[PDB]
């Protein structure tokens, strides 16, 4: 209630319908009041991912793997006092149909963390923000009808974000996916340091390998080398290149 | 009945206020289809 | 002289006619402030902080002038036997012939002064003149 | 009267498609963009009806009903600006061969930076896949 003028009415129409939707502090009130009063929602649990069903990734529902590990990413230097600290760089959310190969590449600019506390909740509710707002860019036959989250910490926050879509299971997986080296894709690498501003870069990451090997094939050799990445960075990158 | 300290109706003279006192849809459908959204 | 406690030392004293006359000028006002007024603003309890002392009443609130109080505006002619006199603290006080002395214990007015505060009194007078009216309700009845 | 100005109005849309990238750059361009984004967008639904069967039917109904209204607003020139810049160099990048991947880029752009808008919006993106589907069978 108050004085309007032009423009902003509807502006903090839609500021409260998401803060109230999607704010953290009141997700930890709704969430210890659920726990006070002893309450369940019902639900059928999609299983999870692992290495003896994984050949399903492949079928014809789509499908999207989802990563938040490169959101939040510091650089660490030495202070005057002895002491040693952090600095905020570039980051990004890795988000990969692994049937097509098609990457979606949410860089994560530095004026996100605007000198805040406690950066790495922010941090895994600004993923579930951006993911939701890339599905819901995407007409309905191009939804996906399973998102898989790499790290356990994103599945509260996506499900709270996601509750718009209630077709859409939210999946974990027990396999530990190197998608986390990305960040070691060169070409990837100067994208997200170059940015000035949050953009979206979208990549094919199979790089036309789909015309000679399936989707199955490419998913592994994928996998491999982000893995190796993983594993050795400068032992990978010097046996690819 | 109206109450004679003020000559209003209704409220009698213990309940006063006052003090006492002494068609371009055609053209685009025609494209396509049947007119009707 | 310790400081340690202050009594009132009065009796609050009223000429009965006159003080239903001064609570129904009161009452009118009131009623009249209700409707005219289009948001009426009501205060909020406790009206200091828990942590803030009592104020010092001649540092704060001594050089203040007041505002005007709850006064029903009388008319020059048809209230004119009460309008120099209705809203004072003691009324008639002063008035050697009214009221006994600055005391205040016996007073006698005349009929303009007395039909005067009977007519501002119709709101709070009682208006049953009619004796019967009481039958099978009245205190000996309700003690039966 | 009306028959007779639709006839002239196809007779205007016959003659084309291709966008320039100084006109997406300025403000006098405005209405020649917003014909040149119209005329090109129902070439591209003109050959989904051409490849109907192939590519999701039931789709295509409902597209043509969720793009009537942009397709009316350009016609009258009614478009905001950043919309109708965005939607111009996304449908630039989508007449070029090898720049498809910039075509959905951009439509990032567009589309993320009402309910009416938002299924336009998504019906381009139908638009982009639907190019992508045909000229990688083409
Ligand atoms: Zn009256």
């Amino acid at each position: 209630y108050g004085n309007w003028f032009n423009g902003l009415k509807p502006l903090i129409q839609n500021s409260m319908r998401t803060i109230m939707k999607a704010n953290p502090a009141l997700y930890v009130l709704r969430e210890r009041i659920r726990k006070g009063l002893q309450i369940y929602q019902s639900s059928v649990q999609e299983p999870f991912l692992n290495s003896s069903n994984y050949a399903e990734l492949f079928n014809n529902d789509i499908k999207l793997f989802v990563d938040d590990t490169n959101v939040y990413r510091v650089t660490v230097h030495k202070t005057f006092e002895g002491n040693v600290a952090t600095k905020a760089i570039n980051g990004c959310i890795f988000t990969l149909n692994p049937k097509t190969g098609h990457l979606f590449l949410k860089i994560i600019h530095t004026s996100v963390w605007a000198g805040q506390k406690r950066l790495s909740q922010l941090a895994k509710w600004k993923t579930a923000e951006e993911v939701s707002a890339l599905v819901r860019s995407l007409p309905k036959e191009e939804q996906p009808k399973q998102i898989i989250v790499t790290r356990k910490a994103m599945l509260d926050p996506l499900e709270v974000h996601m509750l718009d879509f209630p077709n859409i299971a939210i999946r974990p997986t027990e396999l530990r996916l190197p998608f986390s080296a990305a960040m070691s894709i060169d070409k990837l690498s100067d994208v997200v340091m170059k940015a000035t501003e949050p953009q979206m870069v979208l990549f094919n990451i199979y790089d036309d390998w789909l015309d000679r090997i399936s989707s199955y094939t490419a998913f592994s050799r994928l996998t491999l080398l982000l893995r190796a990445l993983k594993t050795n960075e400068e032992s990978a990158k010097m046996i690819l290149l | 009945s109206f109450c004679r300290n003020c000559g209003e109706a209704g409220h009698k003279e213990k309940d006063c206020m006052e003090k006492p006192r002494k068609i371009e849809l055609m053209k685009l459908e025609l494209y396509k289809d049947s007119v009707g959204s | 002289t310790s400081g340690a406690i202050t009594f009132v030392n009065e009796t609050p004293r009223v000429i009965e006619p006159v003080y239903t006359a001064q609570w129904s000028a009161t009452w009118i006002a009131m009623r009249r402030e209700k409707r005219d007024r289009t948001h009426f603003k009501r205060m909020r309890f406790p009206p200091f902080d828990d942590d803030e002392p009592p104020l010092s009443y001649e540092q704060h609130i001594e050089n203040i002038e007041p505002l005007d109080p709850i006064n029903l505006p009388l008319d020059s002619q048809d209230d004119e036997y009460v309008k120099d006199w209705l809203y004072d603290s003691r009324p008639l006080e002063e008035d050697s012939k009214k009221v006994n002395g600055t005391s205040y214990k016996k007073w006698s007015f005349d009929l303009p002064e007395m039909s005067n505060l009977y007519r501002l009194s119709t709101p709070l007078r009682d208006e049953v003149t009619d004796k019967n009216y009481y039958y099978l309700f009245d205190k000996k009845s309700f003690f039966n | 009267n009306r028959p007779e100005r639709i006839q002239e109005a196809i007779a205007q849309d016959k003659t084309s498609v291709i966008i320039d990238p100084s006109q997406i750059g300025s403000t006098e361009g405005k209405p020649l963009l917003s014909m040149k984004c119209n005329l090109y967008i129902h070439e591209i639904l003109s050959r989904w009806k051409a490849s109907l069967e192939a590519y999701h039917p039931e789709l295509f109904l409902d597209t043509k009903k969720a793009l009537f209204p942009l397709l009316l607003q350009l016609r009258r020139n009614q478009l905001a600006p950043d919309l109708l810049i965005s939607l111009a160099t996304v449908l630039y990048h989508l007449q070029q061969p090898k720049e498809i991947n910039l075509a959905v880029q951009s439509y990032m752009k567009l589309s993320i930076g009402d309910e009416r808008t938002r299924l336009w919006i998504t019906s381009i993106k139908r638009l982009i896949t639907f190019e992508e589907w045909y000229t990688s069978n083409h």
